[PDB]
RNA sequence: AUUAAACCUUGUACCUUUUGCAUAAUGAACUAACUAGAAAACUUCUAACUAAAAGAAUUACAGCUAGAAACCCCGAAACCAAAC
């Protein structure tokens, strides 16, 4: 037994590696991930492709009906669908 | 030589130094000419007086020299009429 | 090679303890307290070593002088044997004469 | 130092260590023929002088008044 | 904290113990005991008239100092 | 009635002196009751970092000792005969079960013995980082002249809190004239205090005003550290030893 | 480890202690005294003081004692030292 | 000046930040890495390599230099020749200006050494001072002063000035006593006489025009005069002199301080003074 | 390199020792752990004080005091003392 826990804090992160090729985790959605602001990346959007957007209209696109459902149900334990602007 | 004695842990004279040379202050060491009282019968007159005189020694005798004794050989000496006072210094040296 | 599996438990240092709160005080006991006691006399050791320094040679010597006739017959064996061993090394090898 | 390089010495300076170079360098550069190498240490508050000029320096600093 | 009190040399004059076999012998002499009154004066208890050679030691300084 | 304190000693004529408010711990509120001068020469050296790293050195190290030790192939146990012969066996030759090479044997180049690091520094050299330090602390705005170290009350929290109030460290040292004549309520307050240290005047280090953030000193402290290092300055060298008898020192 | 007291020292310890004391206070006296014989086998120095010859000055002496070995038949006669 | 404002603006100084003066540390090199390992600069397989090479002043086997050369006694009884610290008037002069040496009073050794003027070594031979004559033309200081050894020239300046100088002799045991005298008082022991010169220095210390400390008071105005007029100048006359009582003042051949005598015990603790009353004792101190 | 694992092109295992040369000759089945440069006389660098330096004994015609900077491992045939 050797005195010291450096080592043995990065033989942990090896053993992280090896765990997640074996089993690969299932995908999660970025929202749920840290760093995240909701306004501020719908700024960038726009911005990134050098065209002006009304931000209540741009909002409302992302929105879905299958959306609505669901924010409901866990509701019960507004919004306005993107129909419109689809066709 | 001895490095580290044992019973004080010091360096040593070599006592064989001591009998043969003399130390002026400057760096400087003298000696004697090898063979100046044998067979003086067989010698010429000028190669007798070229015996008779006090001669300096070079760097690299001088450096071992050094080596071989140690700094209570070295330190000034203020003898009332000495006969080496006025060889203890150099003067007018560029060097 | 072979390393740990698991962190080894944790490590938690006091620093505001006695002993290291007050280290240092009185190392000036001289020259703030008109020169009755040196610092050396603060020291705590061995017999042989207190206010002194030296190599492994001379420290050797110097524990026999202190303490030699106290010794245990083998442990006094043992210190002979190495003043020895080092007398000879320090005065007839190395690679500069 | 080195057995041949020669120097001279000036310690106990308090204030501004430059002013002091750039006077000692227009007093004695006549002398030399060309400016004097310096060194200046802030730290310690000395300068250092290449060449032996001790008695010059003393004469000059007592004018001043030090 | 509080530091403990400074450390201090102990003062007065010392007589060590004749009979205990580990007191070191250099502190036994008549030379320590005369140091005694120099460095504390009367306070030793120092018979003064001790301090002078007696009339044994006096002869065989003079027997010396016309030999030499 | 300001409190005001003049340096008994001369300053030299080039130099102004330096001051600092007086003042007291009495009450929470009494922070300025007083101005006094500080010769220059104590409190206004020259910043010298290279002086106090080697004064802080030299207190660590001059009193290490090591216990550290290992046993040459001469002091294990057994190892006297010869293995094998030399020629025939087919082995590497070996004269000893105990060399450096084998399983449990000994040690070529360990630690030998208890050793000493012991050292001095010149006692100029470490009076002048004394200087250096309280002039550090002057300058950073960490040091607090006071009057006297009376306490209103023995209770820890107390102190604890006037310390809250005044914007100090989170580690304050204390400095006294005397051991014997220290004031009652500051002994039993600091007692049982991690941080907040008390000590008589001899005691002061360089090393512990490193560790503590805040210093403070009474007044007649001021006086006594002021004629100590002052007088490192214009000395003959010694003779014999100071402790000895001398014609104008204690 | 260390012994608490020199070894040279053991002797005079074990009289102090045990049924050693309680012997009479003179006859401990005769053996802890040790007086040096008188010289027989060696020719001791007249003076304290000498002239170097070489150097010509003045130099301290001292008489060593040669060491002589006494056969335990010698115990049962007069031998003159 | 300014560098202190600095402080004011940067971070506390705590033990996490400290750093030693640059190039005060030259850096350790061990012998692992390819460059400083491998054959370790040891060299090729050898004598040298191993650790076995001949002692210093070994040649290989010829008859070495520093024994080949004949023996000679340059340094036959340098321990027993006698040394004299030199002390020019340039240094005293130097001292007097200073006011690290009061000329009001005598001067002797003791003074000399409590101004750090001489440094005396008696453990490695040194009998005393001598005065040298150096910087006499710009001696212009009136003293009394007592040395060991004295110049021709030297005693010239002095006197030519208005000044007593005379030449003493102290042996190796009252020397010691003489440069360190508090020491020898907390010994606690009488205070010793003072041997008289070995007899070889008999006669230099017996002679006049030496100044010496034995010889016949009614010849010094003799020689006195005979250096005026060598050296051109006007003998002065000091018994018209306000201070002839301290240019006269000498002490006993067998007197060590100016007003102690020999056999009394200095009891520094409480000022105090003990002197024998044995006729004996004060017999062998007196002689 | 290639669309393509192999095919096509290029290429006289490693350490030591030898004449700076090896298809010469020593050594190595593989894995893990263990296994070999150590001292301050002189010199250079960094500071304190300076005709003086050093906390007693030492050196000094700019010196003196302190710090930092260094010199390997394994292996015989033998010789002697005392037991068995
Ligand atoms: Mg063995
Ligand atoms: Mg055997
Ligand atoms: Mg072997
Ligand atoms: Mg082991
Ligand atoms: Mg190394
Ligand atoms: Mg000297
Ligand atoms: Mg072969
Ligand atoms: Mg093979
Ligand atoms: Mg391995």
């Amino acid at each position: 037994v050797k005195k010291g826990f450096r080592a043995a804090f990065r033989f942990q992160k090896e053993l992280e590696r090896w765990r997640l090729l074996r089993c690969p985790p299932p995908p999660v959605r970025r929202s749920e991930k840290p760093n995240w602001d909701y306004h501020a990346e719908v700024q960038a959007f726009g911005s990134r492709l050098q065209e002006t957007f009304s931000l209540d209209l741009l909002k409302t696109a992302f929105i879905n009906s299958c959306y609505i459902k669901s924010e409901e149900a866990k509701r019960q334990s507004n919004l306005k669908d993107n129909q419109e602007l689809f066709e | 030589l001895t490095y580290c004695s044992t019973r004080k842990g010091k360096r040593k004279t070599v006592k064989s130094v001591v009998h043969r040379f003399l130390r002026l202050h400057s760096g400087l060491w003298l000696r004697r000419k090898a063979g100046y009282k044998k067979k003086l019968w067989k010698k010429s007159t000028a190669r007798k007086k070229r015996l008779r005189e006090f001669v300096f020694c070079s760097k690299t005798q001088s450096k071992l020299l050094d080596k071989m004794t140690t700094s209570f050989w070295k330190r000034r000496n203020w003898y009332a009429g000495d006969p080496y006072q006025m060889y203890h210094d150099r003067t007018n040296l560029r060097v | 090679a072979f390393v740990r599996l698991t962190l080894p438990p944790p490590k938690v240092v006091d620093r505001w303890n006695e002993k290291r709160a007050l280290f240092g005080v009185y190392d000036n006991i001289g020259i703030l307290g008109n020169f009755e006691k040196h610092p050396k006399e603060l020291i705590k050791g061995p017999v042989w070593l207190r206010g002194w320094r030296g190599n492994e040679l001379q420290r050797c010597v110097r524990k026999k002088k202190f303490v030699g006739n106290r010794m245990f017959i083998e442990d006094l064996h043992n210190l002979n044997k190495r003043i020895s061993y080092l007398y000879k090394h320090f005065n007839r090898h190395g690679k500069y004469r | 130092t080195h057995g041949n390089r020669q120097m001279t010495l000036i310690r106990k300076v308090e204030g501004d260590i430059w002013a002091l170079q750039k006077d000692v360098e227009e007093f004695l550069s006549p002398l030399l023929g060309k400016t004097p190498i310096t060194q200046v240490n802030e730290v310690t508050g000395t300068l250092r002088i290449k060449g032996y000029f001790d008695e010059q320096l003393k004469a000059w600093l007592l004018e001043k008044g030090f | 904290y509080r530091a403990p009190p400074p450390p201090r040399r102990r003062p007065g004059p010392h007589s060590p113990d004749p009979e205990n076999l580990l007191t070191p012998r250099w502190q036994l002499t008549p030379r320590y005991v005369a140091k005694q009154f120099g460095r504390h004066g009367a306070i030793s208890g120092v018979p003064p008239a001790s301090l002078w050679p007696t009339p044994e030691q006096l002869r065989e300084l003079e027997a010396e100092e016309q030999e030499w | 009635d300001p409190v005001l304190r003049k340096c008994e000693l001369r300053i030299p004529v080039h130099r102004r002196p330096v001051q600092a408010w007086v003042e007291s711990l009495r009450g929470f509120e009494q922070e300025r009751i007083g101005l006094a001068e500080l010769h220059p020469d104590v409190f206004a050296t020259a910043p010298r970092l290279d002086i106090v790293h080697q004064v802080a050195i030299w207190q660590r190290n001059f009193r290490r000792i090591s216990y550290a030790n290992t046993k040459t192939r001469a002091e294990v146990s057994g190892g006297g005969r010869k293995p094998w012969q030399q020629k025939g066996s087919g082995r590497a030759r070996h004269g000893s079960i105990r060399s450096p090479l084998w399983r449990g044997g000994g040690v070529a180049h360990g630690p030998r013995g208890p050793t000493s690091y012991y050292y001095m520094l010149p006692m100029k050299v470490r009076a002048l980082g004394l200087k250096v330090a309280l002039t550090v602390k002057l300058m950073q705005d960490d040091l607090h002249i006071v009057d006297s170290l009376e306490l209103p009350t023995a209770d820890p929290q107390y102190l604890t809190e006037l310390a809250q109030y005044r914007h100090w460290g989170s580690s304050v040292l204390l400095v006294d004239l005397t051991h014997e004549e220290m004031p009652k309520n500051v002994v039993a307050a600091t007692s049982g205090l991690n941080s907040f240290n008390l000590i008589p005047a001899v005691g002061l280090n360089v090393y512990s005003m490193l560790k503590h953030q805040t210093l403070v000193l009474t007044l007649p402290s001021v006086a006594f550290l002021e004629d100590k290092l002052l007088w490192q300055d214009s000395r003959y060298t010694p003779l014999y030893p100071f402790r000895l008898p001398y014609s104008d020192f204690p | 480890p260390l012994h608490r007291y020199p070894v040279h020292l053991w002797q005079k310890l074990r009289l102090r202690q045990g049924i050693c004391a309680r012997l009479p206070a003179h006859f401990l006296r005769s053996l802890e005294e040790e007086r040096t014989p008188t010289p027989v086998h060696y020719k001791p120095h007249g003076t304290k003081f000498k002239i170097n010859p070489k150097n010509g000055q003045r130099e301290r002496v001292e008489d060593v004692p040669i060491p002589v070995h006494y056969p335990p038949e010698s115990q049962q006669g007069l031998w003159g030292g | 000046g300014t560098s202190l404002d600095l402080l004011r603006s940067l971070p506390r100084v705590s033990l996490a930040n400290l750093k030693p003066s640059p190039n005060s540390r030259k850096r350790e090199r061990r012998p692992r890495d390819r460059r400083r390992g491998r054959k370790c600069g040891r060299g090729h397989k050898g004598e040298r390599q191993r650790g076995t090479r001949p002692r210093l002043g070994f040649e290989g086997g010829q008859t070495p230099f520093y024994i080949r050369i004949p023996k000679y006694g340059f340094n036959e009884g340098h321990s027993f020749r006698h040394q004299y610290q030199p002390l020019s008037l340039r240094r005293l002069q130097y001292l007097i200006d200073l006011g690290r040496v009061d000329p009001t009073q005598p001067i002797d050794l003791t003074q000399l050494v409590n101004g750090r003027g001489v440094t005396i070594q008696p453990l490695k031979r040194d009998y005393g001072v001598q005065l040298v004559e150096e910087g006499a033309d710009t001696f212009q200081a009136k003293i009394n002063i007592e040395v060991q050894l004295a110049s021709e020239l030297a005693i010239a300046a002095i006197e030519k000035n208005g000044g007593v100088v005379t030449t003493a002799f102290y042996d190796p045991r009252s020397l010691e006593i003489l440069c360190k005298p508090i020491p020898f008082f907390l010994r606690g022991q009488p205070i010793p006489k003072r041997m008289l010169p070995p007899e070889s220095l008999v006669p230099y210390y017996t002679d006049a025009k030496n100044r010496g400390y034995l010889a016949d008071p009614a010849k010094f105005p003799e020689a006195r005069l005979e250096l005026a007029m060598k050296f051109g100048y006007v003998l002065p006359d000091i018994t018209k002199d306000e201070l002839f009582r301290m240019l006269s003042a000498r002490k006993d051949p067998r007197q060590i301080f100016f007003g102690l005598a020999p056999g009394w015990v200095v009891n520094m603790a409480d000022k105090k003074i003990l002197k024998p009353t044995d006729e004996n004792l004060l017999k062998y101190y007196s002689s």
